[PDB]
RNA sequence: GCGAUGUGUG
DNA sequence: TGAATCTCTTCCAGCACACATCGGGACGTACT
DNA sequence: AGTACGTCCCGGAAGAGATTCA
């Protein structure tokens, strides 16, 4: 489901940024989840070029 | 006719043929002057008799009950099912007698045209309202439905050229904030989706 | 410290003032006000405005209104510029002090540098891609915003009051973005579904609907005319019923 | 017969039925309410009183010592409205309490050693309400909704589907008392009774069954009748009752004195029962298994050794059967058990319970109460006494007691606050009762279970929980009692109560702020009724039928009027005739009907009584004698309308007004309107404004009379009299000598509040309406307040409109105006801003209040007085300044024109904090307002002298009559006049002790009044000197209003346009307005058509008057004319002569007509087409209401003859100059480098998440990248940004989003580290 | 409350319905509101309030007919028990007044002026139920009791 | 130069 | 013994305005 | 005298009980 879909993305601070935090900030915390931009919301966020 | 306009003879000529369809519509339009008055809304001379003889009916239905030969849930079923063919016979009647009442020699003795009566005007046109809102101010404004979702057992008698009586209006008035409230929370739930959907592309 | 985190999480959250609870980190990232959703994914922004609307149907709709007021107030930079371009003010000071008092001069500029430069309009409850488009203003008196009258059902916007916001593109690589991909005339249809969507409306449509249905019998009846031109001049003329049946030449 | 003043506009009027109840006092909720609230009354009941008799007397720990109440007074106030809304302090009063304290006689008895009553200690103070409604709590008029919400009480939902998918509907039940905890009960579908407390965890209810000190066989005796089976000599015969069979389908032998009958595999017939019980036969053989389904009910032992066989609440088997029997029992009791009339319900409930004893059981309790604590008996015993069985922490009130009984079907309409185990036991029979079948649930919404609170309700229960707060402390401070060396003030502290009665009359969802900017407004607001607020229910908590309105709402809250948006229902208007039960429920009023005859006798009812009734509405053509003129007539019963017989009703309508509210009542036509745009109509109509000439809106009601009345704007005369002074700004009244005191009345002063500020920055204002030399009755106006005109409600104005698309100016909704408007100035509002500047001795030290400000020019060195302040009326544009401030160091503090407003000033108010110099125009003010002040009480002492000297010699015109030896000395040589033997020189005597005694009193006024005005009143620390200025700009109206009719029609005023340009008639006056016909069917509002007919007759009637006037033609015309007028029409209650009005008065009378013949119209038993034909008729103008025209533009006809008329129109305070804002560059927010938001911050737009999605659809990237990162977010990037422009060089250098640094910091202030990286 | 007892013509009847509107009127009023919302999108377009609501009418009319179809249960028995007038029975009753009265009865959906419009879930057949040619029926309207005489029982 | 609550606008 | 089926309890409820109020009290003193 | 300055603060859904066919 698309509510999940969202949660478990490659990236992450997509998903911080959508419908809660502290699940999916801790979980990356825990995993080092080194993650790249390659998205329109994560470059949004850092304002670069979409 | 615009968008076949479009199909065929591609962008520049279409938008430009856009802004002169508005310039001489405005134009012509206000050069006619469709109004609006009272006398505009013809009240179907049959309406009276009609009702008059759904009044009996429903009497004798009322017999029927009295007389034990019906429980009130076919009562109640019987009734609306009456009114809901009178009130169309009663639609049937008010659109004719608008839609053609226009009727006029030629240099000849007479005939029958489309109408030229405003507000059927307004509607054929297809500009704003239909059959049915011009129906809500000829006819009867049909059954209104309790919050239950049931349906009452006695209709709008009237319309809006007459005076609808109290409980009438009373009635009507649920009717009709049923949905003018719930258009807000119907507008929250589906921003949400709207949300939802644009974080999983 | 668990209050410092997350109040709120850990039993009865502590208060603030008087009675309500006191924001928190947690706060300060989550929820509808947090930093993502309040001033990340949309945020405030200079060079705009708003203000109530109107129709002036005089508009080929590759172009709308625009409050003179709010105009020069608007493009200040650019006026500046403009101005120590020609030369009328040494410091950037003294051109504030012209645009202040509002000399003639000025508005002959304003003019200079609008004639084009497209514009974004916004209404509120921006739904679908429509909901931003773009023009070209043609500066004018009174203090509201003209819109051209088609592009209301793309804006979902009768005039019942509604307010639209404006933004400028400051950039020139912007100014080619909206003369590419938001001038109404490069959105016939919506993305959505195939339809048109420059639909004309319930006026314009009377009109049409009057301005050609046949009666039965009007003056100039069955006449006989070469040119539609001429048909119109007897149509200003008065001398034959504007909806007439008739036999004409076309091309 | 009519009233002189009324006689000056005579209001036409249509309609049927006879008006036999008037309009009520529409503000009887609140004055009633507050009144009641504050009075010394006895007995307790509902006040003060009764929150004293409940909290007090507060006793010691038996320490041989306690304090109780005695009396209470109130002190007038130390202020009064009018200077406490220009200064700011509450309007509030003070509170005495006479507290008699005592100490019992220690070491004795129960005695006393000695008391004291302290003198009135005051317990701080609280507001009082405007005679017009209001409250005052700081420097403003604010209003108090009242709460709509659950009534205490005890109530039977259902639950339906939603919950376990089981396809089976529950049941629960609740009891809400009116201070306390909730108790609920519920089911499971294993058919299990729980009880919950205030929604904790859940429990087996036997478990509170067994807490109140039961025992299981009591518990099943109560919940379940007996069977008894009797060990005969064998076979154990059972005892049987006939009704207990039809519920039953038994297969196995059924037999009788032998007689089988109903034979194995049979079932049970009525007849069957009919032949038993006509036989009485019940002990009867039974077969042995049968007794296999069945259960104990009380206990047996084994009787030899005493011994436990079998404990309550158990089955049967044929051993324990054996057991039993060999023991020598022989009576068996057990449970007439079913599936259809009666459930183990309770049976299987005790088999669930975990504890079997009134100590666990209290120790489950408090385990769910209390978690984690160790238990403790006597601990939990106290508690669970301290749930449902003390004064302290539980009560209903006699409105819980009552709605509770009554639901329970019991006699006492009173009883206790506490509950009973008889309570609890009834509540869980009721709801067994329902679960059963036999029984109702009961609909929330249903008005009867709904309550209306009101301001007094909510300040007593605020007020006790304030004397709950201090007692606390009181009796803290009591343990430490010594002898008497103290006083209860020692012992009290007001600070608490005043705190919390602060707070709730300062911030709540109810201590809202009034929205005076229309006295309809006043009046709507007075009444709205809310859902929300403490104890009721929340916008996003809320349900859905809660929102939706219930058939029984009818005539006791509008269907109609209320807010559309982000909540609807919630708000619920209160209806006209609308009251409130002495219990708080919605009563309306009723016509009594006999047996035949609708007789004029009053009656109020609730909502249930009604409910037994049956009701005839309004509009029923009776005939004379309270007769129906028909046998069957529609009517109303119970929720559902119906033809109904006509000797069978009970009651009929009041007036056909009683279903709508003043909010409603003023739309004209009404009853032709689809609610929707009806609703929208009556809320914009509210959002009306001012405007600056009142014009008597042509198309009324009726209801403006009675608005304009009760609403305090304007100003009724409270005698009647004759004029002597009027004066724009003062009016004063001599009465006549009946109403006259019993003697020294004088005469009456009614000061007109000139122009000053409202709550929504909108003129208020008052206008003389009477002339000099002129009479006045008792109960009417003098001068109309704002939008009211001889004494009636006015919002918008008329206008002549004409509908016609118009080359599309009126697109959509675009209502196009023409220059002759703006000409007449006759949408001229007027607004006002009150700004403010202050100054603070802060560090590096105090400031100043002068023009001595450098680094300026004498633009604004000219309009500043020598002492810092603007000039009394200088006409200041943007960018002035106003006063004179500066930073010590020493840069500017002025206070200046907040850009865009225009105006002018009108008046400056300076406060200034007592103990500092006060400048040179402070002094002048100051004495300013001194000789002003001065002035008014010498016209009060003086005018009062004249009357006085006046009632004087009016005594002197009989009995003891000197003219000549009056005349000659002054006229206050007086003090022996030679008077005859009657009163009247008693009565001089008393004039003359009345005359030392007023010089003494006037003197002493004055002084008071010289101090009040002198002293430096209290305010902020630190603050120095308060300086508010007032501006008056005159915002005339501009392409981007928003006007409207009075059904929905909104509109934008699209494009001003000049005379010529208007659509014109062949007589050849202009028109005015131009509505777009299209928006009439689709919104489907017909009414404002026949608005706009009966209006052309209107004044068409007013034209023909005025060519009559003008004319110069003698009156005997003018009175056939206007008698003719008024006689037109089938029938109406308005039968009005003219014969015995006077010449000079007609004339009067059609001069005021000549703008038109005013008609009003009822709210359905309004006019008919018929006779807007009719008074056409009377007038010349063409019967369809529609005429030839002529477009200025194209000089010709034309086609179709259109509508034009008159249309009652109105503008709303949405003005362009206030919405229309933009921003450049300006300040920046300091947390996150970002702009701010709003206008009155010079702030710019919000870029919306959902407008970054769209960027985002179309390709545009540079756009939405330059609108986030140029635009807001870098300080250095935005800087070069504004640079590059003005070099022209369109473009950009991005850098990174501030704000997401700011991100980046705040997460690493969390646990966690987040980083860049390289690239 | 209720009796699922149905007549076979008056289930084919029923199908007929069925197909008639999920077949025909559906689609039409569905192109209608489709050109009626051609961005059209207004809540006060009453032209779109009146036909979402014949949507909603014929929605729930639907929905019921579909659970009948569920659960109604045919009897289309032959005229072979006969005497017994349990049910789907042409009957004429007669009054001391003499009033004539002939009806069959069906069942509950279906009672219009179409064939035979008398219930069996009522009072009256209540009392028809089982009696013969010459049975005194009794009922017990809410007016009262009252009766009638049995003088014709047919079949089909 | 912030945040809460309320009111109203679409 | 262990895999199903209840049941407390954390998380979210449209967007953009406009305007309005209000923002600690309490407890105790070295002085003012 | 009385205080401006001190400290003091309804829907879903998924998890951990917890209950029942073995
Ligand atoms: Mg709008």
């Amino acid at each position: 489901g698309i509510t999940k879909a969202s949660l478990a993305t490659e990236s992450f601070i997509s998903a911080a940024s959508f419908q809660e935090t502290t699940r999916v900030l801790t979980e990356a915390a825990v995993a080092g989840k080194r993650d790249e931009l390659r998205g329109l919301k994560e470059n949004v966020i850092v304002g670069r070029l979409i | 006719m615009l968008n076949t306009c479009y199909r065929i003879l591609g962008l520049k000529p279409t938008v430009i043929f856009a802004d002169q369809i508005m310039y001489t519509g405005f134009a012509y339009a206000a050069r006619s002057g469709a109004s609006v008055g009272i006398d505009d809304m013809v009240i179907p001379e049959k309406k009276h008799e009609i009702i008059s003889e759904a009044e009996a009916e429903v009497a004798e239905i009322q017999e029927q009950f009295q007389s034990g030969l019906v429980t009130a849930g076919e009562r109640y079923n019987k009734v609306i099912d009456i009114w809901a063919a009178a009130n169309d016979r009663v639609s049937k009647a008010m659109m004719d007698n608008l839609q053609t009442e226009t009727v006029i020699n030629r240099d000849g003795q007479e005939e029958k045209q489309v109408s030229f009566n405003s507000i059927y005007m307004m509607a054929d046109s297809g500009a704003r309202g239909s059959a049915a809102q011009i129906r809500q101010l000829a006819g009867m404004r049909g059954l209104m439905a309790k919050p239950d979702g049931s349906i009452i057992e006695t209709p709008i008698t009237a319309n809006f050229r007459e005076g609808l009586n109290v409980l009438q209006y009373f009635i009507s008035t649920h009717g009709a904030r049923k949905g003018l409230a719930d258009t807000a929370l119907k507008t929250a739930n589906s921003g949400y989706l709207t949300r939802r959907l644009v974080d999983v592309a | 410290v668990d209050a410092l985190l997350d109040n709120g999480r850990r039993g009865r959250a502590i208060t603030g003032s008087n009675k309500r609870p006191l924001k928190s980190l947690a706060d300060m990232i989550k929820g509808k006000q947090g930093r993502f959703r309040q001033n990340l994914l949309g945020k405030r922004v200079d060079y705009s405005g708003r203000s109530v609307i109107t129709v002036g149907p005089y508009l080929r709709l590759h172009q709308c209104g625009l409050p003179k007021k709010m105009a020069l107030e608007l493009f200040k930079p650019f006026i500046y510029g403009k101005l120590e371009l020609r030369g009328l003010a040494t410091t950037i000071k003294a051109a504030k002090k012209m645009v202040e008092r509002e000399e003639a001069v000025v508005w002959d500029i304003l003019d200079e540098v609008i004639r084009e430069h497209p514009v974004l309009l916004n209404r509120a409850p921006t739904l679908h891609r429509l909901g931003i488009q773009a023009f070209e203003p043609v500066l004018i008196e009174g203090k509201a915003i003209q819109l051209h009258p088609l592009v209301c059902a793309a804006y979902n916007a009768d005039f019942d009051g509604d307010q639209m916001a404006v933004h400028v593109p400051l950039t020139l690589e912007a100014q080619l973005e909206a003369r590419a991909l938001m001038m109404s005339t490069n959105n016939i249809l919506s993305p959505a579904n195939g339809e048109p969507i420059i639909v004309p409306s319930q006026d314009v449509v009377l009109g049409l609907y009057y301005m050609t249905r046949d009666c039965v019998n009007a003056k100039g009846e069955g006449m006989v005319l070469t040119g539609p031109k001429e048909a119109e001049r007897l149509y200003r003329s008065g001398l034959a019923s504007l909806h007439a049946r008739v036999k004409v030449r076309i091309t | 017969v009519y009233s002189y003043t009324e006689k000056k506009r005579i209001r036409k009027d249509f309609g049927k039925r006879p008006q036999v109840l008037d309009v009520p006092y529409l503000l009887s909720i609140q004055l009633d309410s507050f009144q009641k609230f504050i009075e010394q009354d006895p007995e307790g009941q509902y006040g003060l009183e009764a929150a004293f008799r409940s909290v007090f007397p507060i006793q010691s720990y038996s320490g041989n010592s306690e304090l109780q109440y005695v009396s209470y007074r109130l002190g007038e106030p130390v202020f009064d409205v009018q200077e406490c809304q220009i200064r700011g302090v509450t309007y509030s009063a003070p509170l005495r309490v006479k507290l008699r304290l005592v100490i019992y006689e220690r070491e004795a008895p129960e005695g006393t050693v000695k008391d004291i009553k302290e003198q009135e200690v005051y317990m701080g103070e609280i507001p009082l309400m405007t005679d017009n409604g209001t409250f005052v709590i700081n420097g403003t008029e604010r209003v108090i909704v009242s709460q709509l919400h659950r009534s205490p009480g005890v109530f039977f939902d259902s639950d339906k589907g939603k919950t376990h998918s089981s396809g089976k509907v529950l049941y629960n039940a609740r009891i809400i008392p009116y201070r306390g905890s909730w108790l609920d009960f519920e089911f499971d579908p294993k058919d299990n009774l729980f009880v919950r407390i205030d929604r904790r965890r859940k429990l087996p209810a036997t478990i509170i069954l067994r807490a109140l000190n039961y025992t299981t066989e009591q518990i099943l005796d109560l919940f379940f009748e007996k069977v008894i089976f009797e060990i005969r000599d064998n076979k154990l015969q059972m005892e049987l009752v006939p009704e207990r069979l039809r519920g039953e389908t038994a297969s196995f032998d059924i037999e009788a004195n032998g007689k089988v009958y109903v034979e194995k595999g049979r079932r049970i017939t009525a007849r069957h029962i009919r032949q038993l019980e006509k036989d009485d036969v019940k002990l009867i053989e039974v077969p042995v298994e049968y007794i296999a389904g069945k259960v104990v009910a009380k206990d047996y032992i084994d009787e030899s050794t005493g011994e436990l066989i079998c404990a309550a609440n158990m089955e049967l088997s044929l051993d324990l059967l054996a057991k039993l029997s060999q023991s020598g029992h022989k009576r068996i009791e057990t449970l007439f058990t079913n599936d259809l009339d009666h459930g183990p319900y309770i049976s299987e409930t005790l088999r669930v319970d975990p504890t079997n004893d009134r100590l666990s059981a209290l120790v489950e309790i408090y385990r769910m109460m209390r978690p984690g604590e160790p238990p403790t008996r006597e601990a939990a015993e106290s508690l669970f006494e301290n749930l449902f069985f003390s004064e302290d922490r539980y009560d209903l009130s006699a409105v819980g007691r009552m709605k509770f009984n009554r639901s329970l079907l019991r006699e006492e309409i009173e009883g206790s606050g506490i509950l009973s185990k008889d309570d609890i036991i009834d509540v869980m029979k009721k709801l067994i009762d329902i679960r059963n079948g036999k029984g109702e649930v009961d609909d929330i919404d249903h008005l009867g279970n709904r309550r209306i609170r009101s301001v007094g309700e909510m300040a007593e229960n605020q007020f006790r929980v304030g004397l709950v707060r201090v007692e606390r402390a009181v009796k803290e401070r009591l343990s430490l009692g010594d002898l008497d060396t103290l006083m209860p003030q020692d012992m009290i502290n007001a600070k608490p109560i005043s705190a919390a009665v602060k707070e709730f009359f300062g911030s709540s969802q109810l201590s809202q702020f009034m929205d005076q900017n229309n006295p309809l407004s006043e009046i709507t607001h007075k009444r709205r009724i809310s859902a929300l607020g403490p104890g009721g229910l929340t916008r996003e908590r809320a349900g859905f039928e809660v929102r939706d309105v219930h058939p029984t709402h009818y005539g006791r809250v509008c269907p109609i009027e209320t807010p559309e948006g982000p909540n609807i229902g919630l708000i619920n208007s209160l209806s006209v005739y609308a009251q409130t039960n002495e219990y708080g429920f919605l009563e309306t009023p009723y016509r009594k009907v006999t047996d035949g005859v609708v007789t004029d006798e009053i009656h109020y009812l609730s909502a249930i009584e009604e409910g037994n009734y049956v009701i005839a509405q309004a509009n029923s053509n009776l005939d004379e004698e309270g007769h129906f003129v028909e046998d069957l007539v529609t009517c109303r019963s119970k929720g559902e309308s119906s033809l109904f017989s006509r000797d069978q009703v009970d009651y009929m309508d009041v007036s056909t007004q009683q279903v709508v509210s003043v909010g409603a009542s003023l739309i004209p036509f009404l009853e032709h309107d689809d609610a929707n745009r009806a609703l929208m109509g009556a809320n914009m109509q509210r959002q009306a404004v001012p405007t600056l000439r009142a014009d008597k809106p042509l198309v009324g009601t009726g209801m403006e009379r009675a608005v304009a009345v009760d609403s305090g704007v304007t100003a009724v005369a409270k005698r009647g009299g004759v004029v002597q002074y009027v004066d724009a700004s003062r009016i004063v009244i001599k009465v006549n000598e009946d109403e006259m005191y019993p003697g020294e009345a004088g005469i009456d002063i009614y000061n007109l509040t000139k122009y000053t500020r409202s709550n929504q920055n909108t003129c208020i204002n008052q206008m003389p309406c009477v002339s000099l030399g002129e009479p006045v009755e008792r109960g009417d106006v003098l001068a109309d307040g704002p939008s009211t005109d001889l004494g009636e409600l006015a919002l918008g104005q008329n206008m002549r409109v004409a509908f016609m698309p118009w080359n599309g100016y009126n697109f959509e909704d675009s209502i196009l105006v023409s220059e002759r408007v703006v000409q007449e100035d006759r949408f001229t509002t007027i607004h006002i801003q009150e700004l403010a500047c202050v100054s603070r001795d802060t560090k590096l030290g105090p400031e100043e209040i002068t023009a001595d400000i450098p680094n300026v020019g004498e633009a604004a060195l000219s309009k500043l007085d020598e002492s810092g302040i603007v000039y009394i009326g200088a006409e200041v544009t943007g960018g002035d300044i106003l006063v004179g401030k500066v930073t010590p160091k020493v840069k500017d503090s002025s206070l200046r024109v907040p850009n865009g407003v225009s105006g002018t000033v009108i008046d400056v108010q300076v406060f200034t904090r007592d103990g500092v110099e006060k400048d040179k125009r402070a002094l002048e003010i100051e004495e300013m307002q001194l000789k002003q002040a001065k002035k008014d009480l010498s016209e009060e002492l003086q005018i009062l002298e004249a009357g006085l000297f006046s009632r004087i010699r009016a005594v002197l015109v009989a009995g003891g009559v000197e003219a000549e030896k009056l005349d000659k000395l002054p006229r206050d040589r007086w003090l022996e006049l030679g008077l005859t033997d009657e009163e009247k020189q008693n009565q001089l005597e008393q004039l003359a002790e009345q005359y030392d005694e007023l010089k003494h009193e006037f003197e002493k006024k004055l002084e008071a009044k010289r101090r009040k005005i002198t002293q430096g009143d209290d305010l902020a620390p630190g603050v120095l000197k308060i300086v508010k200025v007032y501006l008056a700009v005159k915002r005339r109206i501009q392409p981007g209003d928003k006007m409207a009719g009075r059904h929905g029609n909104k509109g934008v005023i699209s494009k001003i346009n000049p005379i010529e340009d208007m659509p014109y008639d062949e007589n050849g006056t202009p028109v005015d307005i131009v509505l777009n016909p299209l928006g009439v069917p689709s919104r489907m509002n017909i009414g404002q058509i026949l608005e706009t007919h009966l209006g052309m007759a209107a004044k068409g009637i007013g034209d023909k008057i005025n060519a009559m006037l003008k004319q110069q033609q003698e009156v005997a015309k003018l009175r056939e004319f206007i008698q003719r007028a008024y006689d037109l029409g089938a029938d109406v209650r308005q039968k009005v002569d003219l014969s015995t009005f006077s010449d000079e008065e007609v004339m009067r009378l059609a001069e005021n007509l000549r703008k038109g013949m005013p008609i009003a119209t009822p709210v359905f038993d309004g006019a008919k087409e018929a006779e807007i034909k009719e008074l056409l008729k009377l007038g010349d103008l063409p019967t369809s209401g529609q005429i030839r025209l002529y477009d200025g533009r194209t000089g010709e006809q034309f086609e179709r003859p259109v509508t034009v008329g008159y249309m009652y129109m109105l503008k709303l305070n949405h003005l362009v100059d206030d919405k229309m804002h933009a921003r450049s560059t300006g300040s920046y927010s300091l947390v996150t480098q970002q702009p701010l938001g709003g206008k009155a911050q010079f702030g710019g737009q919000r870029f919306g998440e959902m407008e970054v999605w769209a960027l985002e659809a179309y390709g545009a990237a540079y756009t939405l990248q330059e609108m986030l990162t140029v635009k807001s977010d870098d300080v250095n990037g935005r800087t070069k940004m504004y640079k590059n422009i003005v070099d022209g060089n369109h473009q950009m250098e991005p850098g990174m989003p501030e704000s997401f640094n700011v991100l980046l910091k705040e997460i690493r202030s969390l646990g966690i580290n987040i980083e860049l990286e390289d690239e | 409350m209720k009796t699922p007892l149905v007549t076979r013509e008056g289930y084919e009847k029923l199908k007929q319905e069925l197909n008639y509107l999920w077949r025909e009127e559906r689609p039409e009023v569905t192109k209608k509101v489709t050109w009626a919302a051609s961005l059209g999108d207004r809540s006060e377009n009453a032209d779109y309030q009146y036909n979402k609501k014949r949507l909603r009418e014929i929605d729930r009319r639907v929905r019921y007919l579909t659970k009948c179809m569920e659960n109604l249960k045919i009897v289309d028995y032959s005229p072979q028990q006969e005497g017994k007038v349990f049910f789907g029975a042409w009957v004429e009753i007669e009054n001391d007044d003499g009033v004539t009265h002939r009806f069959r009865i069906v069942g509950y959906d279906e009672i219009f002026g179409r064939k035979d419009y008398i219930s069996i879930d009522s009072p009256m057949a209540r009392a028809l139920l089982k009696k013969e040619v010459g049975d005194l029926a009794v009922v017990n309207t809410p007016a009262g009791e009252a009766s009638w005489y049995v003088n014709a029982i047919e079949y089909v």
